[PDB]
Formats: C-alpha cells, structure tokens, sequence
RNA sequence: ACCAGGAUGGCCUAGUGGUUAAGGCGUUGGACUUAAGAUCCAAUGGACAUGUGUCCGCGUCGGUUUUCGAACCCCA
RNA sequence: GGGGCGGACUGUCCAGUGCGCCCCGGGCGGGUCGCG
RNA sequence: GCUGGCGCUCUCCGCAGUUUUAUCCGGUAAAGCGAAUGAUUAGAGGUCUUGGGGCCGAAACGAUCUCAACCUAUUCUCAAACUUUAAAUGGGUAAGAAGCCCGGCUCGCUGGUGUGGAGCCGGGCGUGGAAUGCGAGU
RNA sequence: UGGAGCAGAAGGGCAAAAGCUCGCUUGAUCUUGAUUUUCAGUACGAAUACAGACCGUGAAAGCGGGGCCUCACGAUCCUU
RNA sequence: GUCUACGGCCAUACCACCCUGAACGCGCCCGAUCUCGUCUGAUCUCGGAAGCUAAGCAGGGUCGGGCCUGGUUAGUACUUGGAUGGGAGACCGCCUGGGAAUACCGGGUGCUGUAGGCU
C-alpha cells in the first residue's frame, strides 16, 4: 500500500515552473477576493503555509469567508458516490481568480446591452449563442491555375 | 550459465539502466564499440552501410559481440586490416535480471541483475560500417554474417549519407567545397551563417 | 489462503445507479466559518437595522 | 589626456601574521600588528582540522590588518624598503593586485622588546581607481566595467613608475 | 586549462531576478511585508511614506500600492527648499525634517485637514503623535519605507519621519532612531534632537573649522560662503523655513513648454542596415585579399 | 540460500565515546659465554580487506563489495 | 519603382542602407460603393 | 456503498456516466542530452593547467618530440525512482431571476474620506439568454 | 543560479533567504469554536486559516502561538 | 528625446566586449566635528560640492551567446474510439477523430503605471 502523506506525489505538482523560482511577484497579493467570487486552486511550493490539500489543486471554487492572509473557498470534491461542498482554508498564494466566469458577464453585459437598445428600434437580436452552425453554400473561384494533381510519394527507406 | 536470448527477446519491462538504484551489475560483454580505422577521415570512408532492425526486440550484449567480432572478421579478411570503420550503435543499457532457484517460491522474487541487453526499435541502426565505394559487397556480406549472431530481423540498407555523417553523400563534396562542413576527425562540423564574423574571416583567410 | 488486495472495479456502476448528484446549493448558505469579529459585527449590524426604520419609509 | 579617476591607488594593504597555534604566540603577533598599524588586528580562526599542521576549527591561528589612507602608502614604503623596490613579475596576480612577504618584523623599524619576539609577516596590496566602491556599497552595486579594472601589466607599470622598483624576471 | 562557468547552459538555465533587485533599488522581501493589506480590508489603501536619501536630494513620497503599479499620493523633494529659504544643505537632516515637514502639510492641505492636524507648531524634538478628533475626520495613517537604508539611529529617513509626524501624519515609531539617543543609558534627549533638527550640529562643525583650518573651511562649506549663510542664523532661519512651510505648501506645477525635437540616442538600426553592413564587412575583407595578391 | 557474525605487525590476539596504534611470540643490533640457548640492554614493522557516506578528524559509527568461520535447511 | 528636400548611419576602393515630408509613374491585391 | 419496501413534498423551474462555447489544471506517451542531473562511444582542435617518459642540456615554460589526463567544439547510445519541451484521452468551473440596474438605511468591523466591506429594505428590467434529452425533490 | 547549507530519509522549497554571523528573546504561553488530511466523512495524530487574551521582536509595516513543508506517535478504567 | 523616486509584468529586460552621452538628474568624488559603526570613514552613518563622465547608469553596436516568437521537423512520433484487419509472434496497416518535441532555418532584443524634472 501507499502512504496516506498529506504532499505525497507533489514532486512536479507543487513545484515551481522552469525558471520561475524565488520570489514571488507581488501582484499575487494584491488581488481582492470577495465574497462569492469563483477563483482556481494551484499550490504554489514557494510557501509552504495555507497550501492546500493535493486533491485540490486544478478545482475551482467559491470563495464563503475572507481572512487578513486566506481565504474559504467552497470546493466541489467527489468523493467516490457523492460529491462534498468542502470548506477549506487557503492562503492567498495558492488561488487565483477564475476567468469562466468573467466571460459569462461579458456576455450578459452584452445581452443586456442588446435588449435595452433596439427595442426602442424594434427589431429583435439574438441572446442565446446557437453552436458553429453547418458551413454556408458559397462558390470557390478557380481563376485561371487548374486545381494541382497531387500522387502518393513511392515508397523510399530513409534511413 | 546464462540463459537463451528467447528469455529476454521482447521489450516486456520498463527501461531499467544501471544507477545509484541498480548495484551488483557486471559489465557488459561487448566493451570496444569501434573497430577498424577509428581515425580515418570523413573522406577516406565514403561508403556507409547499416544493419536495421525490424523489430521492438531486445538485443543482448553477449550477441552484440559476437556479430561485431563476426563482422570484424569478415571486414578484416576481405577488406584488409584496416580498410573499414565499424560502430556498433547500440549499448547495452537495459539490465536483464534473473530470480534463481537452486524453497521460497516466488515470494520476494525480484532478480539479481543478470546481464546487460540493449533495446532497438523499428528502424534503429544496429551496426554502421562506412568504408570505399568498392567495398560495398563486403560491407553486405558482412552484415549479412553479423545478422545470424542476432535475433529477429535485419535489413542491410546502404545509406544515402557520407560515412557516420548526418549529410547526405551527394550534396557532402559541394558543401565541403562552399565551407559549410570542416572535416573534424572522423565526421565534419557545420559551419552556419550565424556566429561572428570573426570565425567567418577565419575560415575564409 | 490469499486474496484480492484492492479494487475500484464495480465502483463507478455503485456510484452511478441513483447517480453521483451534485451537493445542494440552495440560496442564504450558512455562515459557519466566516470570521468571528466580522461575524459578530454582522450581528450588531443587523440587531441595530431597525434604528433606522424611519428613514426607510419616509 | 586621461581623466584624473583612471589614477590608481591603494585602495588597502593587507598584513597578516599566520602563526598556526593559538595563545602568546598569537597575542604578540597582534602586538607587532598593533606597533606597525597603530591599530588593533583581528584573529582569523582555522576552518578546519588538520593534524599534519596542528590546527583545530575555531582556533585562532592567524591575526590580521587592513590600512587604508596615508597610512597603507607609508607601511608600503617601509615594506618596499626591506625588500630594496625588488618584486618578481610573478607576484603580480591577474586583477591587478601584488604583494610580497618579510622575514622579520623588526626590519621594517619596529625596535625589539624581549616581551613580543621576532614575527615575519605577510604584505598584500589592492589597488584600485576611483569608483571601484560601487561593488561594496549597498544600494545600486554594480561590476566596475571591463575598461576601469587593472591588468597585471598596468599594476607593474604603476609600481615602476611610482617606486622606482625593478620587476625581475623569473 | 579551466572549465569554462559562463557557458551556452549556464544561460539556459539562468533565472534573472526582478529587475528592481538587480538594478538594486528594491528590498521585496521588505516591500511584500510592507505594501500588502490584510485581504478582509478589500481595496483599502495603504499607505507608504518613502523616503529616500541620494547624493544631493532627499525624496518624501507618499504612495499606495495598486496591481498596475504604485501611486503616488504626494511627494516633496528637498530641491524647492530654496523657496522656502533654505538655500544650502539640501541633504542633511534639517533638511530631511523641511521636507518631511512639507510633504505632510501638503498633503493635509489636499486632503483639506491643514487647520486641524497641524503637529508640533514649536519643534521641541520629544515624541509627538497626532490623535484623531471625534466627529472630524480621522488622521493619516502611513508607515515608513526605508529602502535599504540601514535604519541606525541619527538616520535622516527618521529626520523625515520626525517633519511628518510633527506636520500631523500619524506613522508608528518609536524615539530609539532619533538622534540624541543614548544607547548605553537607554533614553531619549529631546534637546538633542532639537539640535540636530535645527541644524546645531553643522553650525557648530563651521565655528569648530574657523579655527582649525580656515581653507578647510572654505573648501569644506564653499556655498554656504557664497549664499551668506553663517553659524548664528540657523536656527532662525530653518524657523522661517518651517513657517513658510506651514503657510504655503501648495506646489506649483513647472510649466511645460515646446522644443524642436530633438534626438539625443541613437535611434535602433533597422534589418536592412544590419544586413548591409555584414554585406559590407565580407566585401571588404575579401578586397583585402584579392586586392592582396 | 536466510540469519548472525569475523577480517589489524611475520604468527596469535587487543583496540571505544571519535583524536591515544597495544601486548605476547617472532625479527634486528649490542651485552653475558669458549660458543649456542636461557638471561640482560635496546630497535623496527602495521595496504588497520576494499572503496563510499557521517564527522573538523574513523581502524572505531552507517549502507555496498571481497575472503572466512558458526547455526538452520523442517512436516509429508 | 522614379524624382525633390531634410537628415541619420555604414563599409580596411568615393560606395552603400534605412527613416521623415512632398510629388509623379504605376503595376498589383482583394474589400466597399456607383455605372453598363 | 449497492437493494427492496413504505411513503412523502411538489411538478403535470430543475437535472444529466453527452456535446459545444469560454476558462483554468496536469508532467504520462512522445521527445531531449551541440539543455541542468546521471550514464556513456568515438575521433578531432589546443595549450600549460599538471604528469608520465625518450632526446638536448648543471639545468632553464631553453630548444625537442610524443603520450596521457585538462580544456574547447562535435559525435554514438540512453533513464521508472532525470528533464528544457510536451501531447491524445482526461479533471474542475461558468453558460442568469438565488441575475443584472437605481435609490436609501444599519454596523460596535474597516478608516484621510457618506471610505471600504457586509447586512438590510424599496423600486425597475423576462427575448427563461449554448445543443440534446428527461418530471424532479426528500 | 546555488552546483552549498537548512538535525536526519528522500522529494519539494529557499540568495539583501528559509542558509551563515550577531542583537534581543521565550508565540514552544492561556482560551473558544470552524476547517483540511486518513475519513465512515468517526476519533487520535498532524496540519490550516480565524477570533479573544497576554507577550516577544522590529524604527515600523509586520511576523511569531514550535522546528520551511511532507514523518517523528496513544482511547476507556486506574494512578499521579 | 530622456532621466529621477516608487513600481507592475519578471531576460524581447540577462551576459560578454566596444562606441556615444546636450541639459537636469543619478552618481563617482571631498571630509570625519556631530549621529553612527568598523581591525580599516572601504562598507554603513553623518557633514559637504573642488573635480569628472573614467566607472556605475542610459542609448546604440556584435553574420554575438542566451531569451522570446515563428517555420521546418510533420500530419512524423504518439493517441480516443472500431473491425471475425494482417502476422507464429514481435509488432504493423487501415477506419474514426485529436496531435507533439529536438537538431536545422527566419524575425525580435524590454514594454508600461503614478508623481516630479531637463530639452
Ligand atoms: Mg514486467
Ligand atoms: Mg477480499
Ligand atoms: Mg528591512
Ligand atoms: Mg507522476
Ligand atoms: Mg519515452
Ligand atoms: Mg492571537
Ligand atoms: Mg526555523
Ligand atoms: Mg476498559
Ligand atoms: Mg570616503
Ligand atoms: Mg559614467
Ligand atoms: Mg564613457
Ligand atoms: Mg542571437
Ligand atoms: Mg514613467
């Protein structure tokens, strides 16, 4: 059997990126995290208090309570048949803010910017955004060169 | 003594070197990797020939002598004592172990390192001989004899290069010529368009 | 007599038979393990927001 | 013209007296120091043991002096006196640093006491232009740049021409 | 011969630092414990009195920390002491407590607290700390970046510190740095510090050097000769200064004018002229040769 | 094979906690005796079985080698 | 591509390379609009 | 945990062993060793940075050859307990009414600041804001 | 650029440091709750953010409730 | 055109050598009475302004090394899913989608925020 070690096979997990060692860029601090605020779970191994359990690292969560230092996230961990809303305390070196979810209210900024104008004009836009849709019937113009004949290449031993 | 190669043919484990983790191995059989004119020039043996394999097999360091010695022989009966240059491009890496037995059975049985057997995929160069143009059927008659000291299947492929060079035969003479490769011992070194100019005034002085 | 260590064989059919549902998330989550002193503020906030009434509705 | 900061100076003379064991013998070795400095030396402890020479860590084997001022140039000219303005080429090091070593302490001038002895010591001198501090000082250290350092061939020039000394060969 | 250390894979595996620390202006080991608010506090500045000493200017700014970079709130530099008065020693400790003096009543008097807050309008030296006044707003709060200054006592950083705190900005600190402390007894000498806030230690360095050497004085303070700056009137005119600090401390912008545009680099060479001059290079190197034989 | 050990002057044995190389016999030189043993006065020598790690420093502690001896190898 | 003015820069033969402003000769490339 | 039974609360918005659009996560396959660590084959080019020697000298980096290490560029072959790179498959999250947008109170937390945060109230906005499927919850 | 050291096994981490040398110390103290890890989502152990004291240290920002992290340990009954 | 003070991103910024640097600045530089700390005013700390861009620093240069970004490598290697496909096997081919990495060959060589100077 293994050990139940609470960093074991975090040998490249929690270690730092190829030439990306020492210190820490000061703009991890200063990130605000509020309250409700989805944000990414990766430990960074440069410091070693607050680091979150190995289960965690590449989750996304939902930040319930912020510290002078940390912050709670609420984390979605499966565990086996059932999947546990955890509360877990994590400092702020090893989180950083979610952009899935910064899309979805460029979008709805969109949106909403596109239902209350044009309805004074009275046409009708498109909210709900359709899949890549099949390719339009569209004509494709040879001009002048004929379209080049490619063959199989015969079959040479390289090397 | 040891085993028939039919028990370690195939490339069932993981690659298992010799390390700080693997002690108590002995040295491989085949030891000297080069034979004839080592200090030849790049232009003295144009001709290269490999042996290839065909198989993810497992050659043994025990035939990877044998078929250099045979080859060696045959190089050196009809080419003369030095009218060749033969490399052996692989070396044993891979241990082979062994569990002997004489009783415990198969508990604890992890092997003792056995032997040295190297690893060659589909395609690998096995042996190189590069020699004259005119020995060419001594070069494939020899890897034709140095094929039965192995398993599994080779082909004898004379390659489109010039000697143990990545460049090929055709193009080499005009690029030597234009000083793009510098004979440096047994092979060359290019020479790009890229360093300073002061290389650049020292090659073309 | 020996035996099968360990499996997670049958697992993944067990998990999914009443399916591996997602924890409930319903609105106003509980304020377990929010920080204390913000916590007790929140109660002095919320036990003095009708000193103010009067200014709501006028 | 060259500018007056691409003029050498001592930048410190360096004198130690290596005794190898510890106590009065080593105390008054930092009497001589203290007579021919006008300061009191440091000891340096050995960094590690070896029996062959009688050491042990962290003992005091050594004592030794840093001057600086006037007060390196007066010292270097009693020292060049002893050794008569004669320095082999070889004792000129690679960054432009030289040095040399006298027998006996009472050479230089210093009278003899019955109370101290007789010390032979060691002189080794740094030279430096102006600027060469910007990779002592804290706030923007820096290298002092490949046209401002001192070759070898310079610092001989700087002694011969500021000694009269004769450099022999070998 | 030696192995060569700087080789191809001794700069493939080189990892710069932060170019702040190789130029070498920046401890982050200081700044991350220094600049950095608690997280519950959410976008609440914090506020920094940099002070920093260089050969011929102290610099008093005050700054907050934001992700795109620090800003500055207010700064005061030593230079625009002239205007108050103090035409000579514009990087002693006098000079560091005027500018300290300066940026703190110019930045009460943006934010409007120039009435109230006024610190120590008598400079006594002793420890002050201003104290917020119920119902009127609260006093500014910002701590002391050194640098890498080593912070030992009689330090002009704290002589900055000491016009900040007496023109009304609250920043901890304690009397062990001023000057005037004893380190043996332990204590604080307010007087002392007096002294070396009205710069009664230099006046008593020119009466000491006009009669020792009067041509080391003259080569020792040359334009304090030539502004008419003497011993017996430091004091009071460091008291003019402070005054007229406390009276206007409003800065006025130097006004921008038009140039012809004028380059002084050399602009970046272009592909074309790299190629050309290579081109160049080989032609005339081979010229040399077959002009040669 | 598994476990437990053991390798030091020419032979037989000491030797730690980590700094001291020990003893007996032997060898060598000089006395005693006509001479030799015995006896007396002295002297030398150690691949510390190897390399590695710990330590400032190892014969000594800790893992791996190379020669040896001891115990066990049972129920059918 | 050519012309003009302003400059910068380079080559171990005067010779050459960009950049700025203006003009011409256009060829070309497809987009947008109009006409048959 | 899987199972059955008994139900119950609603339905007649929600959810999914699925994809798409976004967005993070990873160090396996492959690849690399003219890249760190480790292993390793071959020549070549150099000098004193040392040594082993022939030969010329008391000898001399004085002349003279080599041969070794050493250094500089190449080259052959590699790694589960190496790695600059680095997949495919895969794991989180988001795809709205519990959402946005105004106004106004409370706070003993925060503190230049009717500052910041958080909690309360009042109002406004339904094109239900990817595809597909299915009644769910307890 | 760490090829050293950080008590040790190994791995990760670390350069105006987390290493080395000084200065001062005792946050290796008292007291609730919450969380992570093994997990049944139980304990122990270990750990993490907080909060309430009382302190240390620094000029201050801060940092500290043991050791840079991953290991170094113990229920009921009884005794003290 | 550029610098200083504080920075964010942390080599397109580093490294080696060379050339230029107006004005302010940054510095080097002068000194040790005071503050302070050293064997040593070299550092640190303080008090200054005679000299100078020599150094740092800034801007350029190198058929520069590194780094960054492309092409090639290569639809190669590998790979999701499929077959009563092949082969004694080893392994390989096809269908279905996904898809690398060196060597080799191009291009680039710090952007930028706040406050305050100089032309
Ligand atoms: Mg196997
Ligand atoms: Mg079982
Ligand atoms: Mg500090
Ligand atoms: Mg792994
Ligand atoms: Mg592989
Ligand atoms: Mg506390
Ligand atoms: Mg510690
Ligand atoms: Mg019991
Ligand atoms: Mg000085
Ligand atoms: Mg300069
Ligand atoms: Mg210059
Ligand atoms: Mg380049
Ligand atoms: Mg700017």
């Amino acid at each position: 059997t293994n050990t139940k070690g609470k960093r074991r096979g975090t040998r490249y997990m929690f270690s730092r990126p190829f030439r990306k060692h020492g210190v820490v860029p000061l703009a991890t601090y200063m990130r605000i995290y509020k309250k409700g605020d989805i944000v990414d779970i990766k430990g960074m191994g440069t410091v070693q208090k607050g680091m979150p359990h190995k289960c965690y690292h590449g989750k996304t969560g939902r930040v319930y309570n912020v510290t002078q230092h940390a912050v709670g996230i609420v984390v979605n961990k499966q565990v086996k048949g059932k999947i546990l809303a955890k509360r877990i305390n994590v400092r702020i070196e090893h989180i950083k803010h979610s952009k899935s979810r910064d899309s979805f209210l460029k979008r709805v900024k969109e949106n909403d910017q596109k239902k209350k104008e044009a309805k004074e004009k009275g046409t009708w836009v498109q909210l709900k955004r359709q899949p890549a849709p099949p390719r339009e019937a569209h004509f494709v113009r040879t001009n002048g060169k004929e379209p080049e004949l490619l063959e199989p290449i015969p079959y040479e031993f390289m090397a | 003594g040891r085993r028939p190669a039919r028990c370690y043919r195939y490339c069932k484990n993981k690659p298992y070197p010799k390390s700080r983790f693997c002690r108590g191995v002995p040295d491989a059989k085949i030891r000297i990797f080069d034979l004839g004119r080592k200090k030849a020039k790049v232009d003295e043996f144009p001709l290269c020939g490999h042996m290839v394999s065909d198989e993810y097999e497992q050659l043994s360091s025990e035939a990877l002598e044998a078929a250099r010695i045979c080859a060696n022989k045959y190089m050196v009966k009809s080419c003369g004592k030095d009218g060749f240059h033969i490399r052996v491009r692989l070396h044993p890496f891979h241990v082979i172990r062994i569990n002997k037995m004489l009783q415990t059975g198969m508990r604890g049985a992890f092997g003792k390192p056995q032997g040295t057997v190297a690893r060659v995929h589909i395609g690998q160069v096995i042996m190189s001989i590069r020699t004259k143009l005119q020995n060419k059927e001594h070069v494939v008659e020899a890897l034709r004899r140095a094929k039965f000291k192995f398993p599994g299947r080779q082909k004898i492929h004379i390659s489109k290069k010039w000697g143990f060079t990545k460049f090929n035969a055709d193009e080499f003479e005009d690029m030597v010529a234009e000083k793009r490769l510098i004979p440096d011992g047994c092979g060359v070194k290019y020479i790009p368009n890229r360093g300073p100019l002061d290389k650049w005034r020292a090659l073309h002085s | 007599a020996k035996s099968k260590n360990h499996t997670t064989h049958n697992q993944s059919r067990k998990w999914h038979r009443n399916g591996i549902k997602k924890p409930r998330s319903q609105r106003y989550e509980s304020l377990k393990g929010v920080d204390p002193k913000f916590l007790r503020n929140m109660r002095f906030a919320k036990k003095h927001n009708k000193k103010g009434l009067k200014k709501m509705q006028a | 013209k060259e500018n007056p900061m691409r003029e050498l100076r001592i930048r410190k003379l360096c004198l130690n007296i290596c005794v190898g064991e510890s106590g009065d013998r080593l105390t008054r070795a930092a009497k001589v120091l203290e007579q021919l400095t006008g300061q009191t030396p440091v000891f340096s402890k050995a960094r590690y043991t070896v029996r062959s020479f009688g050491i042990r860590r962290n003992e005091k084997i050594a004592v030794h002096c840093t001057v600086r001022g006037a007060k390196a140039e007066e010292i270097l000219e009693k020292g060049l006196k002893v050794r008569e303005y004669e320095l082999r080429k070889n004792n000129f090091s690679d960054t432009g640093n030289f040095g040399f070593g006298i027998q006996e302490h009472i050479d230089l001038g210093i009278k003899y006491d019955p109370s101290i002895g007789i010390y032979g010591l060691d002189f080794y001198v740094v030279l430096g232009r102006p600027g060469f501090s910007i990779a002592d000082k804290k706030r923007r250290t820096g290298c002092i740049g490949a046209k401002h350092r001192i070759s070898k061939e310079e610092a001989m020039r700087w002694f011969q021409q500021k000694y009269d000394g004769i450099i022999l060969p070998g | 011969f030696v192995k060569v250390v700087k080789n191809k894979a001794y700069f493939k595996r080189y990892q710069v630092k932060f170019r702040r620390r190789r130029e070498g202006k920046t401890d982050y080991y200081a700044r991350k414990r220094l600049v950095i608010q608690d997280k519950n506090k959410y976008n609440t500045p914090k506020y920094r009195m940099i002070v920093r000493v260089t050969n011929r200017d102290i610099i008093c700014q005050i700054a907050y920390a934001r992700i795109e970079g620090d800003m500055i709130v207010c700064a005061a530099y030593a230079h625009e002491l002239p205007k108050y008065g103090v035409k000579v020693g514009l990087t002693n400790y006098a000079a560091a407590y005027c500018t300290g003096l300066l940026l703190a009543r110019r930045l009460l008097n943006r934010f409007g607290m120039d009435k109230i807050y006024e610190g120590q309008v008598e400079v006594t030296g002793d420890e002050y700390n201003v104290e917020s006044i119920d119902g009127q707003p609260g006093a500014f709060t910002c701590y002391l970046d050194a640098g890498l200054a080593r912070t030992t006592t009689g330090n002009k950083v704290f002589g900055a510190l000491k016009g900040a705190v007496d023109g009304g900005l609250s920043i901890p600190h304690s009397t062990k740095r001023f000057p005037g402390y004893d380190s043996e007894s332990k204590e604080f000498n307010a007087e002392v510090h007096r002294k070396h806030i009205m710069g009664q230690n230099v006046a008593d360095y020119m009466r000491y050097l006009m009669e020792e050497d009067e041509d080391a004085y003259k080569k020792q303070f040359s334009q304090y000769i030539k502004n008419n700056v003497t011993p017996d009137m430091m004091e009071e005119m460091y008291k003019k200064a402070h005054a007229a600090i406390r009276e206007n401390p409003v800065y006025e912008k130097k006004p921008k004018r038009e140039v012809k545009k004028k380059r002084w680099n050399r602009p970046k060479m272009s592909l074309a002229q790299k190629k050309d001059r290579v081109a160049q290079k080989k032609a005339s190197f081979l010229r040399a040769q077959e002009r040669a034989a």
